[PDB]
């Protein structure tokens, strides 16, 4: 969530306050995938050290 | 009931800073740290 | 109930929002009447 | 938690300004001018030298905001800080706003034109520093926007008497043996700006800019949230500063 600061104002005596209402955002960050595969033979696995 | 006098403003006490502030520029000089000074005892100094 | 003073911490303006002022409320309840009118004597002067 | 998307503001006035606690709604002071002496001969009547007195005045004003927990507190605090910074840097003084230093100094004798019209050079800094009286000059501080300080950094090309600091180094603390302050709410350019007056630099005795505080930031809960804050500020001596004004036309 992200938002902004409340806007203060200079008011005289017996003066109604302004309708100060902040707004909230919503950042969106999905997660994604990376992968890699290598095949090997039985003979190669046995021989190569 | 505001801060106007007739609406209770007479109740507030008068606030004052007793210390004084001098607005004159003034002056700074450095003759007296370099010049030669003598003590006069009469009206004139002779040499 | 005798005289009771109640403090109002917040007042509101025309648009139902606070206007930076407070309040002091006080209320009193009483009632009275006469039971026996004949047991009283009252003098009245009627000047034309 | 929340990520604030507002730029906000930064100010260093309170680092140098004089703060006094005013119990009442108005603060008062007393100003004076020194007596005048003269060289008199023998058997000569002495001139009358009655001093004159004055009284400055600091009204206390009110700023408040309302939202129809700690998140709300932080959102209130950031706005309060930004408003205080922008108003201390510049406030119209009239109506319901405290007076700012730039507003209170414009039109006074403190205003100075640059040596070359519509141009910022190294002579301007020295002119601002040197035209002030010695008593205030020996004790004072600077104030400008970071663009001005970067321009000052970009004056020395060969390494002469303009080497404030080299690249790869932070913002130096002292300028001409004086403390340095910055404020994001000061004009820093005259070309793209549409205003005729451009106040970009300031230097003077900041103990003569009195800020009177009455009530701090207070937050209530109405079964929305209501918060308010009071302060007041104005200048006592207008000849303890030297403001710069690049004039475009």
């Amino acid at each position: 969530v992200s938002s902004a600061a409340v806007q203060w104002s200079w008011d005289a005596e017996f003066e109604e306050v302004s309708d100060d209402s902040p707004e909230f955002g919503q950042p969106e960050i999905p997660v994604k995938k990376a992968q890699g595969f290598v095949p090997i033979s039985i003979e190669a696995l046995q021989d190569e050290a | 009931m505001g801060l106007t006098k007739a609406d209770g403003g007479y109740l507030v006490p008068f606030q004052l800073d007793p210390t004084v502030i001098i607005t004159s520029n003034g002056s700074l000089n450095d003759i007296r740290r370099f010049a030669r000074q003598v003590v006069a005892t009469g009206d004139v100094w002779h040499g | 109930i005798g005289m009771t003073v109640e403090f109002i911490p917040h007042l509101f303006g025309t648009n139902r929002r606070p206007n930076g002022s407070r309040g002091w409320f006080a209320y009193y309840r009483m009632g009275a009447d006469v039971v026996n009118p004949n047991a009283f004597r009252l003098l009245n002067v009627e000047t034309a | 938690t929340v990520i604030i998307t507002s730029n906000g503001s930064l100010n260093d006035i309170r680092r140098f300004a004089r703060q006094v606690v005013a119990t009442g709604d108005v603060w008062h002071g007393v100003s004076s001018a020194a007596v005048q002496w003269s060289w008199d001969a023998e058997f000569e009547e002495v001139s009358d030298d009655s001093p004159e007195f004055g009284q400055p005045e600091i009204p206390v004003k009110k700023a408040q905001g309302f939202v129809p927990t700690e998140t709300v507190a932080l959102l209130f605090a950031e706005g309060k800080d930004e408003l205080e910074a922008v108003t201390l840097t510049t406030g119209t003084g009239q109506g319901n706003q405290p007076t700012g230093i730039v507003t209170a100094l414009a039109g006074t004798a403190a205003e100075i034109a640059p040596v070359t019209a519509e141009t910022f050079a190294l002579a301007d800094v020295y002119a601002v520093y040197e035209q002030l009286a010695a008593r205030h000059r020996r004790q004072g501080a600077w104030l400008a926007n970071n663009l001005i300080y970067n321009k000052i950094r970009q004056f020395d090309t060969q390494g002469g008497a303009g080497l404030w600091t080299t690249i790869g180094n932070g913002e130096p603390s002292q300028l001409l043996g004086r403390p340095v302050g910055e404020a994001e709410a000061m004009d820093a350019n005259w070309n793209t700006s549409a205003s005729a007056d451009n106040f970009v630099l300031l230097y003077g005795n900041f103990q003569n800019y009195v800020i009177a505080d009455r009530i701090g930031m207070t937050v209530e809960f109405i079964p929305g949230w209501f918060a308010y804050y009071r302060m007041g500020a104005d200048v006592v001596n207008p000849n303890a500063f030297r403001l710069l004004n690049v004039e475009t036309a």
